[PDB]
């Protein structure tokens, strides 16, 4: 065994303090696997056995990667059962929105109910963050599961209340099973 | 045929290293210089040995004067002129012709190839570069490749003498 | 395992030089009765072809011998080009640049 | 000579450049993919078929995207050199020993050694006609490379050419009837392959092309056509030294399909050098060449000489 | 000779028509003021390349080019061995390389082929 | 898994074995041997123009039919 | 005291200059099996050589078996 230089305290590890060996055996080892390559040798043999492993490649899109029912992606405005949106704009949202992406204009509707008029969502200054998800009291505003949504135009990164409303409408089964499966966390 | 064209092309070319101010000039018409004296020399002898050997001592030495050139005198202005590109396109294309147009018996070099020498000819039946560098190592003159081999040295001995490394890398205004 | 290959292949070289000192004789004889029909044409060639010339004698320099300290009737190897002396470039370049070419 | 030999020769040595220019395309496709399966992850799979046309991506994309004309640099020197170093890789390929005659090489070594020496004369040209000091940088750092493995390179060769005794590489054939050189050699097989990484400017000596240390080297100013002609030429030089590793150190026959096996072997060997160990610096380079491998192969020399001594008086 | 003369000239010449039909098919697009300029990673140069470099590895490029005429000289006796006297040869041939390695160990010893620094 | 990677490796394989075997059908096409004569000793070159002045094939030998009967 | 730091840290150079001693052993065997027997007269002689009976270099032509 190789002596220590320094000793060492306890609950601490000292590395590079091993002195070499100057003995004829140590030398002749360190020696042998200098003129014969013998940690070369052992780094191609565990790369030569990593080449027979199994790659950890997935077929995207025909596969695609494990993921979770908190998941953050795409902002989308839900609805009751009854078909009423949820929204009741109270602009807790955009006042938790820490890089002021949403914009919430309302006023009375027909009916005399609290609704919106305009729900506006830059998500080029959106960060994905869920706190629209944590502050809404009626579970309105959700981060969907979807993330496909690249576009080729800076204009269709600026979601409208109408687009929200759609994707709210077309997510709204995993939605409301992330919803379902994920509230008492919350 | 081929070695009256390697005659033209030497003569353009040493036209053309007399005339260029520029040392990357004179490096790469010396290449092309060197190339076509290493076929030219091949012609001569029974076997191509010394023209390979000249190649390696005139590709190992350039090596060394282009990081001259790039270590001093790296900045330095090329200018083409048409009178020496027209100068040199006339004479090829004159002495092609005064080549096509001459008796190639009478302009061959009169030094022995291998087919050149006859059948007769018992030592040109041997490997063919053996009777030629067999003196080099050979009784008699074994004492001048001694000399060769202590004259490198001495060499190597000046070379770091009047190289100091301690005094630090060379450059323009060190 | 080398020193059994290189006796292997020093047998091999031998039984090839053998075939060549075996068959060299007949090459030989062939070569110097048609270098002697062809010295002998050439002979001919240059009488015919210098009688038009005054100062010229056959096989020497205007009357100055070639060759000296010799006997009279010797026979020194003619060099290449005057062997190829009354032949086109095509000859020329049919023996000489053999190992050029291939 | 025969007539229907120049048209065999011509017709031979086309047939030959056509298929070491394929076997190329193919050898970036074999790196691309054995280079992934050196790590976890796969290679070119979704192209054409299963990732087999993909060199044909590479070579459409580079054949139409625009020719860079730099600013500040010698542009008549900046493209010439990528033709004379696909004309130079190309060019040593005519030194393979056929067992028909291609080519009498009989001063094949010396043949081998020059056209190393050119091949890194493109480089250095092409590097210092950039006018850029990442392609100055590399350039000198490969000219500071041949400077450290040439003597090496040839005093290598040497001590192999006294195992045959002759230049011409046909000879090593006959000599290896029984057996490979592997046995022999095989201190010069790690030695040489140490070397024809450091001909090919390939990892562990990867100092001319940088792409950490560097920015792509010399081939910083090069885009669409002289950089592809640039990547053949070292693709090639990889070739042609694996080709060299199965002549000398294995059988030099070429009638069998298994030297065709090995010579992808020692290709996979040549991706696979690259998919392990990390680069040097060429301070460590020039202090290797020099100290190291000339000093063991002036020894290994002297070895080979008393053995030669020796097997001559016992015959 | 003649023919890897040739050879050389047509692989010459397939490289230019290789080059040329990757020009001639290259894409055709305006050259902009800033697209040529060099790369030096994103931001202006402060200087050309054409100043001038420092040379830390003189002396060895002077030693490579002795050691590289000394490579010039060891080459024929492959052949020699087989058609001279073999004491000579012997006596030559490990004196020539005791002799390089009598000079390599010195500079080694000088720390000559340490790059100047 | 590890077995795509011989899909790209065998047409090293072939096509570099192109170049050979090629000839060993392209030489038996024109010349009728397989093997063109070889050129690196001087001997075989002599023999060589011994064999292209007796025919204008070198690859064309003359037998024992040449010797006229006697 | 010298060989032990020579070999632990530029062991090649060791290993080399073993090697080329052990080739300057095999040197001095080789030259010195060479001269022992009739070396300079080789069995196989390189081109087409004839002697006549009162030649001095006739008696000392080799007669051994291939
Ligand atoms: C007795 C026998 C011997 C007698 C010798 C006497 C002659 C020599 C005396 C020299 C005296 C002297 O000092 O002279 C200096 C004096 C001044 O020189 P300069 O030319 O002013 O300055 C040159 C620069 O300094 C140069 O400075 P630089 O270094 O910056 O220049 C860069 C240099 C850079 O040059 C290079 O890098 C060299 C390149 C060489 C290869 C190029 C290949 C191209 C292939 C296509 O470029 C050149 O040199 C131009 C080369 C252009 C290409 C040439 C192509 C043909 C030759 C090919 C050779 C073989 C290679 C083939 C390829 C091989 C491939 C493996 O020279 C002359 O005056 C030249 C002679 C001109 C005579 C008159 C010419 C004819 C009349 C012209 C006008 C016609 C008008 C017609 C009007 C019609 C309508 C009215
Ligand atoms: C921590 O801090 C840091 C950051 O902050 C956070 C950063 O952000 C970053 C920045 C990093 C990133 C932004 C991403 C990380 C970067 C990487 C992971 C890069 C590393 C990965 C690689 C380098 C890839 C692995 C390497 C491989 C696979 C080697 C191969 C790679 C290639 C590119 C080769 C492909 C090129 C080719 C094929 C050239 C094409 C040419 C041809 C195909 C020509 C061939 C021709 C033929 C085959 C046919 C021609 C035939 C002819 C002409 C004749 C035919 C004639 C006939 C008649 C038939 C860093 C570093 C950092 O640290
Ligand atoms: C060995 C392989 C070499 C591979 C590269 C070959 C480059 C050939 C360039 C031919 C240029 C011909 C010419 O007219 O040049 C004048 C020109 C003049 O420059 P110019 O910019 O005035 O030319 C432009 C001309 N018009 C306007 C008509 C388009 O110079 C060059 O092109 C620069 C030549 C640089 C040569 C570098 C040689 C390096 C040698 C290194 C080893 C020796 C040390
Ligand atoms: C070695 C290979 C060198 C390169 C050879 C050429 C490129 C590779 C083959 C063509 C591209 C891949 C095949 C393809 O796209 O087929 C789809 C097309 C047919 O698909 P399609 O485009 O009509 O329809 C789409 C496919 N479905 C119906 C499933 C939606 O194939 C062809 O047109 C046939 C082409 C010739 C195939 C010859 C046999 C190849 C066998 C494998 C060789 C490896
Ligand atoms: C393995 C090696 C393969 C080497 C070749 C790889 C590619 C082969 C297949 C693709 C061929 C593409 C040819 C055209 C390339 C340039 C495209 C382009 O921009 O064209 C614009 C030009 C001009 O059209 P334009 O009006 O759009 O151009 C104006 C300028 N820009 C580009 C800025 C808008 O189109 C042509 O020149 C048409 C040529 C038609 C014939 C092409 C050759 C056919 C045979 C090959
Ligand atoms: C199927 C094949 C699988 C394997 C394929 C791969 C083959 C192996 C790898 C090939 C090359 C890989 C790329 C290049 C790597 C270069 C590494 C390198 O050189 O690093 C520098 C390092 C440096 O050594 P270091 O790492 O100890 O550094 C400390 C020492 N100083 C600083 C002084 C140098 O290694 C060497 O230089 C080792 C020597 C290499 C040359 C071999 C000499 C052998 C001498 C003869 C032995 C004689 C034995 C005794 C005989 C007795 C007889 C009586
Ligand atoms: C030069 C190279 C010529 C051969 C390669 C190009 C032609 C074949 C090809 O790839 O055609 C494109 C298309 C396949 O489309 P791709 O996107 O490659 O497939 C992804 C799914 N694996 O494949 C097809 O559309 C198949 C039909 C055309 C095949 C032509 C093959 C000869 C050209
Ligand atoms: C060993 C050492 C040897 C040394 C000597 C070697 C000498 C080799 C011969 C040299 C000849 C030189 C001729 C030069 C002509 C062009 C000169 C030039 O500089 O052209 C400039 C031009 C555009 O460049 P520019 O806009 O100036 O940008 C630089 C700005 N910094 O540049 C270009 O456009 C690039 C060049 C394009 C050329 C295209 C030619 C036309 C097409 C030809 C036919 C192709 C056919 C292909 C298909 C064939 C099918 C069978
Ligand atoms: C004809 C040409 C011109 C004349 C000849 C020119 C070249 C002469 C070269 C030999 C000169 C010998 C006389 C000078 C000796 C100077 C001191 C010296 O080199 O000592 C040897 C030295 C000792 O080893 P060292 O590295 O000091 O180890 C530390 C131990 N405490 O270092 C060593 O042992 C290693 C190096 C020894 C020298 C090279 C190998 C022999
Ligand atoms: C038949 C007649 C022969 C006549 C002589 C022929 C030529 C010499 C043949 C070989 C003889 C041994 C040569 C030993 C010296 C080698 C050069 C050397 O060691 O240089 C000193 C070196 C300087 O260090 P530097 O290179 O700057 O960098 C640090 C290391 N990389 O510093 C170091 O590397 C430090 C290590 C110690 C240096 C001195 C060691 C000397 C040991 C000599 C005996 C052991 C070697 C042989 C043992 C096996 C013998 C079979
Ligand atoms: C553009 C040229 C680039 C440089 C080529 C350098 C080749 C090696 C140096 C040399 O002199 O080699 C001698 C060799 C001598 O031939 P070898 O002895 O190699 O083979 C005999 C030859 C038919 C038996 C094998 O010649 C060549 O390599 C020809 C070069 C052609 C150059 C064409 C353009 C002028
Ligand atoms: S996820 Fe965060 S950044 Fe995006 S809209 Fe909701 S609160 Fe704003
Ligand atoms: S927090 Fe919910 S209910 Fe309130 S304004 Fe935002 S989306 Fe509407």
């Amino acid at each position: 065994e190789p002596k220590d230089i320094v000793e060492v305290p306890k609950g601490y590890v000292y590395v590079n303090n091993k002195e070499l060996s100057m003995e004829f055996a140590d030398i002749t080892d360190r020696a042998a696997s200098t003129m014969f390559f013998g940690e070369l040798l052992r780094g191609f043999a565990v790369t030569l056995a990593h080449i027979f492993k199994e790659p950890a490649t997935i077929n995207y899109p025909f596969e695609k990667g494990p993921l979770s029912p908190r998941f953050r992606g795409e902002h989308a405005l839900r609805r009751y059962p009854s078909g009423e949106e949820r929204c009741i704009a109270c602009k807790l949202c955009e006042a938790i929105c820490p890089a002021q992406a949403i914009t919430i204009e309302a006023e009375e509707r027909a009916d005399g109910s609290r609704r919106t008029t305009r729900y506006d969502i830059d998500m080029t200054k959106c960060i994905y963050c869920g706190f629209c998800q944590e502050a809404c009291p009626v579970d309105a505003i959700v981060e969907g599961p979807n993330f496909e949504f690249s576009t080729e135009t800076h204009e269709e990164l600026l979601y409208n209340k109408e687009k929200l409303l759609c994707n709210g409408d077309k997510w709204e089964s995993e939605i409301a099973s992330n919803l379902q499966a994920d509230h008492l966390y919350r | 045929m081929i070695q009256l064209m390697l005659y033209s092309l030497i003569i353009t070319t040493s036209i053309i290293f007399l005339n260029m101010i520029h040392p990357l000039a004179l490096g790469l018409t010396l290449l092309i210089q060197t190339i076509f004296v290493c076929l030219l020399t091949g012609l001569m002898t029974k076997s191509f040995w010394y023209s390979y050997i000249l190649f390696l001592i005139f590709l190992g030495g350039m090596l060394v004067l282009f990081i001259y050139v790039t270590s001093l005198a790296s900045n330095e202005m090329f200018n083409l002129s048409m009178k020496l590109t027209l100068f040199s396109s006339l004479i090829l294309i004159f002495m092609l012709i005064l080549s096509f147009i001459m008796d190639k018996t009478s302009s061959s070099l009169f030094l022995m190839n291998n087919d050149m020498q006859s059948i007769i000819n018992m030592n040109s039946y041997f490997m063919e570069n053996s009777l030629s560098l067999n003196k080099l190592y050979n009784f008699p003159t074994n004492f001048i490749t001694i000399l060769l081999m202590n004259y490198l040295l001495i060499t190597l001995i000046v070379i770091v003498k009047i190289t100091k490394l301690f005094k630090g890398p060379i450059r323009m205004m060190s | 395992i080398y020193y059994l290959t290189a006796k292997k292949v020093k047998r091999d070289e031998i039984e090839m030089r053998s075939a060549q000192n075996v068959i060299f004789p007949i090459l030989v004889a062939e070569r110097d009765r048609e270098f002697l029909r062809q010295l002998r044409r050439n002979r001919d060639e240059e009488a015919e072809l210098m009688k038009n010339v005054p100062g010229w004698e056959v096989g020497t320099w205007y009357g100055e011998p070639v060759f000296k300290t010799l006997p009279e009737d010797t026979l020194v190897t003619p060099i290449f080009k005057e062997f190829y002396a009354h032949s086109d470039w095509k000859s020329y370049a049919k023996r000489a640049h053999l190992k050029l070419w291939s | 000579m025969f007539y229907m030999e120049f048209i065999l020769s011509l017709i031979g040595s086309l047939l030959l450049i056509i298929c070491v220019l394929v076997s190329v395309a193919f050898l970036t496709l074999l790196e691309r993919k054995v280079l992934g399966y050196i790590q976890i992850r796969k290679g070119p799979n979704k192209v054409g078929l299963m990732g087999i046309p993909q060199p044909f991506c590479d070579a459409i994309k580079l054949f139409t995207k625009e020719q860079t004309y730099p600013l500040l640099s010698n542009y008549l020197s900046y493209y010439i050199s990528p033709i004379f170093s696909l004309f130079l890789s190309l060019f040593v390929w005519m030194c393979m020993p056929f067992f028909v005659k291609l080519y009498s090489f009989n001063l094949g070594g010396l043949f081998f050694l020059c056209c190393t020496s050119l091949g890194v004369y493109t480089v250095m040209v092409a590097g210092w006609s950039s006018n850029s000091n990442y392609a100055l940088l590399g350039g000198l750092r490969a000219v500071a490379q041949t400077i450290s493995y040439e003597v090496s390179l040839a005093l290598i060769l040497l001590s192999f050419i006294f195992l045959i005794g002759s230049y011409n590489m046909i000879y090593f054939f006959f000599y290896q009837v029984y057996m490979w050189f592997l046995i022999i050699l095989f201190p010069m097989a790690l030695v040489w392959v140490s070397i024809s990484l450091a001909e090919t400017n390939r990892t562990p000596f990867d100092f001319a092309e940088g792409e950490s240390e560097l920015v792509s080297g010399f081939n910083v100013e090069y885009s669409s056509g002289g950089f592809a002609l640039i990547f053949m030429a070292e693709y090639a030089s990889i070739l042609f030294m694996s080709m060299l590793f199965c002549v000398i150190f294995l059988g030099c026959d070429v009638f069998n399909l298994l030297f065709y096996m090995k010579l992808t072997f020692i290709s996979f060997v040549f991706i696979w050098v690259r998919g392990t160990l990390p680069r040097f610096r060429y301070d460590k380079l020039m202090y290797l060449a020099w100290k190291c491998f000339l000093s063991f192969s002036l020894n290994y020399l002297l070895f080979f000489i008393g053995f030669k001594i020796l097997l001559f008086s016992l015959l | 000779m003649f023919s890897i003369i040739f050879i050389a000239l047509l692989i010459l010449l397939i490289t230019t028509i290789v080059m040329f039909l990757a020009s001639i098919l290259s894409k055709k697009a305006l050259i902009d003021r800033e697209k040529s300029s060099p790369f030096e990673c994103g931001f202006d140069p402060k200087s050309s390349s054409r100043l001038p470099f420092s040379l830390r590895f003189f002396l060895i490029t002077i030693i490579f080019l002795i050691f590289d005429v000394e490579i010039a000289l060891i080459l024929p006796m492959i052949i020699i061995m087989k058609y001279s006297n073999i004491m000579i040869w012997t006596i030559t041939s490990i004196i020539f390389i005791l002799i390089l390695l009598i000079g390599l160990y010195h500079e080694w010893n000088q720390g000559m082929l340490n790059w100047s620094n | 898994m590890w077995f795509e990677i011989l899909p790209g490796a065998v047409i090293i394989t072939t096509l570099l074995s192109v170049p050979i075997y090629a000839m060993y059908g392209l030489d038996k096409l024109m010349i009728g041997n397989a093997f063109r004569r070889n050129m690196d000793e001087r001997f075989s070159r002599v023999m060589y123009q011994r064999d292209f002045r007796l025919t204008d094939n070198p690859y064309k030998m003359n037998g024992l039919e040449q010797i006229p009967d006697e | 005291s010298l060989l032990k730091r020579a070999w632990n840290e530029i062991p090649d150079i060791v290993g080399g200059s073993a090697l080329a001693l052990a080739g300057i052993v095999m040197a001095t065997i080789g030259v010195a099996n060479y001269y022992a027997k009739d070396g300079d007269n080789r069995r196989y002689k390189l081109g087409y050589v004839v002697y006549r009976h009162d030649d001095p270099r006739a008696l000392k032509v080799r007669n051994d078996e291939d």
